[PDB]
């Protein structure tokens, strides 16, 4: 009515968190698995 | 999720790269959650207090406890998001949901099953689907349709803005702010009603139109952050870009980073150019260190696919207005 806003706040992405923890990308399981996204 | 067959079964539920969350309040008194606002899905889901499977990931997040809400009204219908392994499952519930001042009565998913992996490392609790009922699992009224029926909005539209840097960004409900964009909005009609997907006539690299000739589809997913497009197309685009596969992402040498060409998306007869600074993470400039582009593969099957997907990086440069009333997507140069 006046302009309602949803404030989007910055958070660390899953990819960013994996990098910070030092998780080896190849060691997440096979191609079929599929580290959930689609 | 994987499930080919239906329109509400093939949903890009990325979140691998998602740097922005919003907040919702469910129940009386309100129970707050950090949620991803995805224009790719149409379901509202939060971890449930009824989740108990030790290897689930509900443990690492805020749970909705129906018992603590006076305004709670149960349904019970099961909903399932199938992946190769395993599933995002729960049951349907109804309660009072508040988004940026707007309060509605919502049919949301009380999640009792979350995978391993990747959900433990997700800083957000759940998902708020900004799509149409056609993509909603169980044909439940999506958040936006419910907000529309309250007659609170000036226009039955919502627009996404991603800030200069890092609150970090914002979703304008009931219109689009003129302090977010410059110039005029170019309105592109949707391919089909029920999905934020538009017609793309071609993708150009440099001079120089290479791929997407003879038409192609392009999704506008806010839950996503990168630019998706079929392996064969991204394999062509990346070989032309002089980049090599480093698994899940494509890389270039940090020194040759800004020297790279320009990607152009032909949408609605207009030139939507994306320069090296827009699609490359320039954390380094050393010829030894590697810089991530991305732009990644992602193969979407029918009915949703084969399709391209324009994420948060496209919306960062192009202020996107989502018109539910006129079934169109409007782009304007962000500022
Ligand atoms: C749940 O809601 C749906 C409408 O989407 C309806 O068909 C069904 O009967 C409801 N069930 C209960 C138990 O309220």
């Amino acid at each position: 009515t006046t302009f309602k806003r949803i404030f989007l706040k910055r958070m660390p992405s899953i990819r960013e968190s994996l990098k910070e923890r030092g998780v080896d990308m190849a060691r997440l399981g096979p191609e079929w698995s599929q580290p959930m996204k689609r | 999720l994987t499930l080919g067959n239906t329109t509400s079964s093939v949903i890009l539920t990325n979140y691998m790269d998602t740097q922005y969350y919003g907040e919702i309040g469910i129940g009386t008194p309100p129970q707050t959650f950090k949620v991803v606002f995805d224009t790719g899905s149409s379901n509202v889901w939060v971890p449930s207090s009824k989740c108990s499977r030790l290897y689930t990931a509900c443990v690492y997040h805020k749970l909705f406890d129906a018992s603590d809400s006076s305004s709670y009204k149960h349904n019970g219908t099961e909903l399932t998001l199938r992946y190769s392994t395993g599933t995002v499952s729960g049951f349907l519930s109804q309660d009072i949901i508040t988004v940026g001042g707007i309060t509605v009565t919502q049919m949301f998913g009380e999640v009792t099953e979350m995978p391993a992996l990747p959900f433990m490392l997700a800083e957000f609790d759940g998902v708020v689907g900004m799509g149409f009922i056609e993509q909603a699992i169980g044909r439940v009224t999506p958040i936006f349709d419910n907000i529309i029926s309250q007659g609170v909005l000036k226009e039955d539209v919502f627009s996404f803005y991603y800030n200069r840097d890092s609150l970090g960004g914002q979703i304008v409900l009931g219109g689009s702010d003129p302090q977010h964009y410059e110039g005029n909005f170019h309105y592109i009609n949707l391919i089909k009603t029920g999905v934020w997907q538009i017609q793309m006539k071609g993708v150009s690299v440099g001079s120089s139109t290479l791929l997407c000739e003879d038409g192609c589809l392009a999704l506008v997913d806010t839950g996503a952050s990168y630019i998706s497009g079929s392996t064969s197309s991204i394999e062509k685009l990346m070989e032309a870009l002089g980049a090599k596969k480093r698994l899940f992402d494509y890389v270039v040498k940090c020194n040759e980073g800004p020297t790279l060409p320009d990607i152009s998306f032909h949408l609605g007869g207009k030139e939507y150019t994306l320069t090296s600074a827009d699609y490359v993470f320039q954390e380094s400039y050393s010829s030894k260190k590697l810089c991530t582009l991305a732009i990644h593969a992602m193969d979407i099957p029918p009915p949703t696919g084969p399709t391209w997907a324009l994420g948060a990086t496209f919306i960062r440069k192009f202020y996107t207005e989502f018109d539910r009333r006129n079934n169109r997507i409007g782009f304007a140069l962000a500022r």
